[PDB]
RNA sequence: GAACGCCCCGCCGGCGGAUGCCUCGGCCCGGGCGGCGACGAAGAGCGCGGCGGAGCGCGAGACGCGGUGCGGACCCGCCCGCCCCGAGAAGCACCGACCCUCGAACGCAGCGCGCCCGGCGCCGCCGCCUCGGCGCCC
RNA sequence: GGCCCCGGGGGCGAAGGCGGCGCGCAGGCCCCGCCGGACCGGCCUCUGGUGCAGAUCUCGGCAGCAGUAGCGCUACUCCGCGCCCCGGAGGACUGAGGGGGAGACGGGUUCCGCGGCGCCUGCAUCUGGCCGCGGGUGACUCGGGCCUAAGCGGCGGGUGAAG
RNA sequence: CGGCCCGAGGCGGCGGGGGCGACGGGCGGAACUUAAGCAUAUCAGUACGCCCCGGAGGAGAAACCAACCGGGAUUCCCCGUAGCGGCGAGCGACGCGGGAGGAGCCCGCCCCGAAGGCGCGCUGUGGGCGCCGCGAGGGGGCCCGAGGGCCCCGCCCGAGAGGGUGCAAGCCCCGUACGGCGGGCGAGUAGCGCUGCUUGAGCGUGCAGCGCGAAGGGAGGCGCGGCCCUUCCAAGGCUAAAUACGCCCCGGGACCGAUAGCGGACCAAGUAGCGCGAGCGAACGGUGAAAAGGACGCCCGGCCGCUCAAAAGACCUGAACCCGGCCGGCGCCGGCCCGCCGGCCCCGUCUCGAAACACGGACCGAGGAGCCA
């Protein structure tokens, strides 16, 4: 909505902010065979409910 | 028409954002929480449902100040302070 | 046969231990046996390793002896200089075979004000036993 | 007839993840312990690393700060930094502080507003200040 | 739990796997060759979550069927190295209750620029709401904050074993 | 106008509130189930809902039990039938006896009256285990990628519990055994009548509502009235020990070994994902001793080949079902060396009777059902 409470707009803030990779000197750092991140998500097919 | 085309009639928030415990579970029209109780003083607790008592109880959060008055007690300085006190 | 039962003798808590240990469990654990020479000037047996020593390899593949150049703490490993893989090019940088610190003897020690507090340090809780037995 | 299909006289390839061996995990019994909170708990939100998503940890002093002891060469990548008879990396134990919003949750509301220039919630006990009554009397 | 005559068999190759002889009425056992790369037992006594073809059994893999069934909204073509992308020229469509221009709710970064094709875009792709890297929403006058509607809370107290 | 009585607003110091999958205390309170049906009964004074503490809690120093040549507060352990009941199904205490542990006291009333905790009080104060640290003792020869292997000779042992180390180690390394620090006696009561629940308690085991309401009283496992005997003093209060238990830490095991064992062995499980919500809830362990994680060259991804004991190359081993290439051939039993002759319906199941036009079953792997008290 272009109507939201500042409330709302901070959590949804977040999930933007951490939709991220791992960064590729930590997948050196730290010895990492798995690489994807799997608490990212996608608009298309997710159900923010924040 | 009580299926497909019923679904596309929803475009409302039943619930919200707990303020006491961050669920999708404020009713937004009871002011209630269905999960906590929020506003009710007291917490939400029930026997019949042992897997909702250990998602969210003591334990599942970090314990800030429990663990550091436990530690103190158990080998730190805090059972001679009663001593002193309690004479 | 242990007498003290505060002390596991428990296959999975022992190789639980093992790993997972802390740094300075993990310094003691990566000991060798100082050389017979060193062992009547220092009256001491073993020693924990360090990087700057010399020691002599036996019982491996790798024969040899030179320094310590590096320790790698989390592998329970040793580099030593000149103890390497063998190389492809005839050009391309040395890489280091790695060594257990109890295939090795050391031969001469690194020396600063810490190292020869803890020798005297360790002498006199021995003299303390060889007193009392 | 050939080919397709089928059997295997044998030699090789795929697809799949059984079997065997291995185990920083579970389960059972026993012994300790029995230590939270208006001095703000349990729990929730948001934020914090030089390059930093998750989890652990921490709180605008934020991936930690100080003090006493101990220890004595490293700090997973790239860098920094330390190096010595003390100059002090990893690590350990106790102690002193910092400690944002919500929550029993405390000026009202939940993100917007006040009264007053210290501040400003409810109940109870003991005292104290200021008072009411055609209660009993004077 | 025991024994296995100088103290049972093992990198001079354990368990398992694939073929092939033998022994036993049989359940099964033993040996050899190849694979594999670290553990395994014969006899006596003890113990049990101790033997599968079926339960419209449970979980996992997977065949025939089979290159089979199948892929509303009038429509694209020529040239540019040319893709359904971009340009120019032509031919058409939506047809002002629009396949147009904008808000409310819901979604939450899908917005923009540059790059790119591993996934997706049930055909293709050099396209893209897909992937990587940078950016982006400025109010005395617009809305929210204020007022009250239908309602909903609160109120010395009242009631109920309490909640 | 002051005092006392009964109230109001403010201020200061102090206390309360919420939290827990156990154990403990107080309330409300099922139905499935069994009775081969079902109402009383049973399940069960249980599930679940509400309130309240602690490290334990509750209980407790006889208005007790008994019937003896008697015991003597409470709790816990061992031991065993009176009775209740559509007298059906079922249900069910206790004393004596043996042990663990052992501990006893107060207020009211009465006497003295402020002697007290003194802005109060004469409507009565006061007295009668964990923290430190040392720590013994093996070589030579064959062999391997590598010696913890094989052969032959020794040492330590208050230490041959065990973990690590390139392959089975007392003597290669950490530990293990042997030790130091802190250390004069209770009233709307007891009892009784009527009614509801509860108990083995049976013409009442315990509780409660309402009506009535004592003075010496209570009890003695069958009611009422009378006489004795035996034994206690309700209607007020405190109290250690022996007993019970999750979370969390510590040790142990004839337990499980990745479809098992917790739902959860995997840097990110009550996670990803699903539901408006209450709530539901997975799957995924293993290269090698060392990343040495793939040289040089040739064509335009492939070939050749490099590291390594080995590609073990995205990973241990690598079965079955099913499939592709080369090579050979055209269902079970029996005889013969071999494609002829002879015999042969689809199993499991219920059933008098199944090849059945009776039902289950495409295929393959792993799991899968008489154990325990
Ligand atoms: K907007
Ligand atoms: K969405
Ligand atoms: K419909
Ligand atoms: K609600
Ligand atoms: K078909
Ligand atoms: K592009
Ligand atoms: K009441
Ligand atoms: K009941
Ligand atoms: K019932
Ligand atoms: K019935
Ligand atoms: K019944
Ligand atoms: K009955
Ligand atoms: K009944
Ligand atoms: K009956
Ligand atoms: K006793
Ligand atoms: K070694
Ligand atoms: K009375
Ligand atoms: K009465
Ligand atoms: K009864
Ligand atoms: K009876
Ligand atoms: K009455
Ligand atoms: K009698
Ligand atoms: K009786
Ligand atoms: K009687
Ligand atoms: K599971
Ligand atoms: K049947
Ligand atoms: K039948
Ligand atoms: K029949
Ligand atoms: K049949
Ligand atoms: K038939
Ligand atoms: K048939
Ligand atoms: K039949
Ligand atoms: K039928
Ligand atoms: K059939
Ligand atoms: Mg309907
Ligand atoms: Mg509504
Ligand atoms: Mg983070
Ligand atoms: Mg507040
Ligand atoms: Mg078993
Ligand atoms: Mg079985
Ligand atoms: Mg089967
Ligand atoms: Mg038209
Ligand atoms: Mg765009
Ligand atoms: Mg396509
Ligand atoms: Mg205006
Ligand atoms: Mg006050
Ligand atoms: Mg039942
Ligand atoms: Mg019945
Ligand atoms: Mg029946
Ligand atoms: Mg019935
Ligand atoms: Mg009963
Ligand atoms: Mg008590
Ligand atoms: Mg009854
Ligand atoms: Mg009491
Ligand atoms: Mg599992
Ligand atoms: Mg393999
Ligand atoms: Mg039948
Ligand atoms: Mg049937
Ligand atoms: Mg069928
Ligand atoms: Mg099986």
């Amino acid at each position: 909505t272009a109507n939201k409470t500042l409330s709302r707009k901070l959590r949804l803030a977040k999930k933007t902010k951490t939709n991220k990779n791992i960064p590729r000197w930590v997948i050196a750092k730290d010895h990492l065979k798995k690489t994807w991140n799997y608490k990212r998500h996608h608009w298309r097919r997710s159900h923010l409910k924040l | 028409s009580k299926g497909t085309a019923s679904f596309g009639k929803r475009h409302t928030r039943i619930h919200g954002s707990c303020r006491r415990c961050g669920k999708h579970s404020f009713h937004l029209q009871k002011h209630e929480c269905a999960s906590c109780g929020y506003p009710s003083a007291k917490m939400r607790r029930y026997n019949w449902s042992y897997k909702s008592l250990r998602r969210r109880t003591q334990g599942t959060g970090s314990m800030s100040h429990m663990r550091k008055v436990y530690r103190a007690y158990n080998s730190g300085t805090l059972k001679a302070n009663a001593r002193k006190y309690l004479a | 046969m242990k007498l003290n039962s505060a002390v596991t003798a428990s296959r999975r808590k022992c190789r639980k231990a093992y790993f997972t240990a802390n740094a300075e469990t993990r310094a003691k654990m990566m000991s060798s046996r100082l050389s017979k020479e060193l062992r009547a000037e220092h009256k001491i047996k073993t020693m924990p390793i360090r990087r700057g020593d010399i020691v002599e390899i036996f019982t491996g593949g790798h024969k040899g002896t030179g320094k310590v150049v590096e320790v790698r703490r989390r592998d329970y490993k040793i580099c030593v200089e000149g103890i390497n893989q063998k190389a492809r090019n005839p050009e391309a940088k040395p890489v280091p075979y790695p060594i257990h610190p109890s295939n090795c003897i050391i031969k001469e020690l690194y020396m600063n004000g810490s190292r020869y507090r803890a020798i005297k340090r360790r002498q006199e809780r021995n003299a303390e036993r060889l007193a009392r037995i």
